[PDB]
């Protein structure tokens, strides 16, 4: 129940943040949503962070990183939409940026879980 | 936020039985567009058709000389809201 | 905007919830492509294929509604960061082979999911 | 649920000098092993290297002639819930 409570704190952030930024941004460059993008590399770049900080920090409460990684990271970044996006793209024949925007979204998201990997590893 | 509604709607060439018709693209996902006609001042059935969301013209055939048409298109598109939606119609008036 | 933030809240919540219990209870099972959080994937893909053939078909309901199931629901119970740290750390374990498959495998069954929802809906009205 | 922790670690080879360990990789992702190994009797300083995940034998060399050594295998691995963490260890004696 503890832990239920971190989940949600969480996730009702994470949630909360990709809607504000979605509604915000999404329409302004239709044939790969960057509100939706941002999202996505935002969450990539906050779980490669948390991934090399909780390895150095054994000890931490795992509601903490409950809290941010399947709260925040889980709650902020998003398939479901990325799959509604490109079928669309799909239903309207445009193949080239339906592909784009699969290859951008994994790609990016990878990349960006190696920096902020990286970076604390680096930084250590 | 921003119009799915098509623009500059208007008949680009024209023959006694047949219209060429094209629109400007709205800034939205279109997955198709849906093309309406049918004579103005009702009278007649109104016909459609759809369209892919990549063209931006459309040939409406088989019509009679000499009679005012009414043609309207409106889109069927992806929104992030809304998920699939369709537009409000943009229409025009064209006597073949 | 504040009845919109308990949809996103309230749907986000529930997403959210399942999404730990399925994974925390199904993904140890079979590590190179843990399931769990794949079948959050594919059962977020369903339902919002079936939202997009639903919602249109039903111009005149509540966007509260649907506010909770695709950004709060959907949005919720799927995850995008969680496959890429299982990819990047197959990708670190030199496990190349299953970093690539749970990549398509994510991918293209999220799809066929949501073409699934949005036909079976389309083709039953 | 599931152990982080592998199994029978074992000396499949040795020299005077050296061993050769091979243990069976635990049900996860395990991203690097670590082996330890130093002198059973007194406190010569324990050493360690990692092996990558992939493999599960690793030699250990430079070792002194008729000497008992514990060595020690333990996991940094990833599950859902602690995202990257160390296994408890596994721990057999051996002397050369
Ligand atoms: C990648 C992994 C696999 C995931 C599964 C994805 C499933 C794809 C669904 C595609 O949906 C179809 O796409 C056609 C083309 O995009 C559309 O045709 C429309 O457009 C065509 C050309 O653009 C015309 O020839 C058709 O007549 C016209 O109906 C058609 O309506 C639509 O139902
Ligand atoms: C898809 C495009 C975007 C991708 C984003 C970038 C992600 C790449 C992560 C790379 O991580 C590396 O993976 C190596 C293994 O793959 C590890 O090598 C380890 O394992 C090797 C053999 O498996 C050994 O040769 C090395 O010495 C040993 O350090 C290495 O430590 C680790 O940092
Ligand atoms: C030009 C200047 C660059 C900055 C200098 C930093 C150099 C040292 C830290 C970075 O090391 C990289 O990442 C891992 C460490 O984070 C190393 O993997 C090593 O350590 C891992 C565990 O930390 C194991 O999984 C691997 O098997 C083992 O090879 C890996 O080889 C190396 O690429
Ligand atoms: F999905
Ligand atoms: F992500
Ligand atoms: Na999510």
């Amino acid at each position: 129940i503890k832990s239920l409570f971190a989940v949600i704190i969480g996730g009702s952030v994470g949630c909360t943040l990709r809607w504000l930024l979605s509604t915000k941004f999404n329409s302004l460059f239709p044939n790969l949503p960057p509100g939706t993008l941002v999202v996505n590399l935002l969450a990539g770049l906050i779980i490669g962070t948390a991934l090399a900080y909780f390895l150095r920090q054994p000890h931490l409460d795992p509601f903490w990183k409950l809290m941010i990684t399947t709260g925040l990271c889980g709650g902020l970044s998003t398939f479901s939409t990325i799959s509604v996006e490109v079928f669309a793209l799909l239903q309207a024949g445009n193949y080239i940026w339906a592909l784009t925007s699969v290859l951008v979204h994994v790609i990016g998201s990878l990349i960006m879980t190696a920096l902020g990997f990286f970076i604390i590893t680096i930084l250590f | 936020s921003v119009s799915s509604v098509p623009t500059k709607l208007e008949v680009v060439a024209a023959t006694p039985t047949s219209l060429l018709i094209s629109w400007d693209a709205p800034a939205v996902t279109v997955v198709h567009y849906v093309i309406t006609y049918g004579e103005t001042g009702g009278n007649s059935p109104v016909q459609e058709f759809t369209v892919p969301g990549s063209k931006s013209t459309a040939t409406i055939s088989g019509l009679k000389p000499g009679v005012d048409y009414t043609i309207t298109v409106y889109t069927m598109y992806y929104s992030y809201s809304d998920l699939y939606s369709y537009s409000s119609p943009i229409s025009i008036n064209y006597r073949t």
